[PDB]
């Protein structure tokens, strides 16, 4: 994250790390106790499926606290429509292999229903997104879980404002183009985090952009609302054996 | 009403319905009250709520 503040610990509880053998690999959205929301892209170079682990209550990485709470990655479900090294579908499902314990430091977020998403989310202007990504372009990745409001632009207005790939009706821009705040490299598959009455919803994932806070260009996030009955309907499945999960869509 | 605009007055989700009928809902971990449009947590930890914040 660039140009953000330190999430309050507590105050971004739905936020996952993801690892590979011990390593940074990129972040998650807690939906419920055994289901993490991530981005596809994630998981392009995997070469041992066996050794992710999702971390919950973590926020000082330099520490341990005793709120953290690990998890191995049983299952990564991932869109028959994504083409690894692009951008579109960018939306993974990863099963935990047990449950996580709620706790004040470890909450799920509400992913919504389409219509809600589509009609009332998809206006409210800003929204949070967060990571443990780099803090400046070509710069260290962040110890203390990073956070950054920032404003959704429709498609139309993007493109015009943008000075690439495509950005599909799978996608949405949000953030700014003066170069000062962005989500970043290491912030992948985390939460694009959005306020109504009183709760918080899913509807973005970190996914992609040029560089990072790159004067003349937004961030690009997943559209969630495209996903949420292939979501759904991944979730009363029973899982398959194979960490590794391709899925129709839609 | 309709689910369209200002979310059919409904706090979290809204189902149209044949007729002037709507339907307002919420998600697991809460349910609706009586005024037809409000949910309230259920459970400790409802999704999409900030416990250190909801203590305050
Ligand atoms: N790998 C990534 C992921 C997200 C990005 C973003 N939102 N802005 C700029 C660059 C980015 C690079
Ligand atoms: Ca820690
Ligand atoms: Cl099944
Ligand atoms: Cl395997
Ligand atoms: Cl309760």
């Amino acid at each position: 994250i660039v140009g953000g503040k330190v999430c309050p610990k507590g105050e971004c509880p739905w936020q996952v790390l993801l690892l590979v053998n011990g390593a940074q690999l990129c972040g998650g959205t807690l939906i419920n106790t055994i289901w993490v929301v991530s981005a596809a892209h994630c998981f392009d170079k995997i070469k041992n499926w066996r050794n992710l682990i999702a971390v919950l209550g973590e926020h000082d990485l330099s520490e341990h606290d005793g709120d953290e709470q690990s998890r191995r990655v049983a299952q990564v479900i991932i869109p028959s429509t994504y083409v690894p090294g692009t951008t579109n579908h960018d939306i993974a499902l990863l099963r935990l292999h047990q449950p996580v314990v709620l706790t004040d430091h470890v909450v799920p977020l509400c992913l919504p229903e389409r219509t809600f998403s589509e009609r009332t989310l998809a206006f409210v202007r800003f929204s949070l997104v967060s990571g443990w990504g780099q803090l400046l372009d070509r710069g260290a990745t962040a110890l203390e879980l990073m956070v950054l409001n920032v404003p959704r632009l429709m498609t139309q207005d993007c493109l015009q404002q943008s000075r690439s790939p495509n950005i599909t009706e799978y996608m949405f821009c949000a953030g700014y183009s003066d170069g000062s705040k962005d989500s970043c490299k290491g912030d992948s598959g985390g939460p694009h985090a959005t306020h109504y009455r009183g709760t918080w919803y899913l509807t973005g994932i970190v996914s992609w952009g040029q560089g990072c806070a790159t004067v003349g260009h937004f961030g690009v996030y997943t559209r969630v609302s495209q996903y949420i009955e292939w979501l759904q309907k991944l979730m009363r499945s029973e899982p398959r054996p194979g960490v590794l999960l391709r899925a129709p869509f839609p | 009403l309709i689910c369209v605009n200002e979310n059919g007055g409904c706090e979290q989700y809204c189902s149209d319905h044949t007729g002037t009928k709507r339907s307002c809902r919420c998600h697991e971990g809460y349910s609706l009250l009586a005024d037809g449009v409000s949910c309230t947590p259920t459970v400790e930890y409802p999704c999409g709520k900030i416990p250190i914040l909801e203590k305050r």
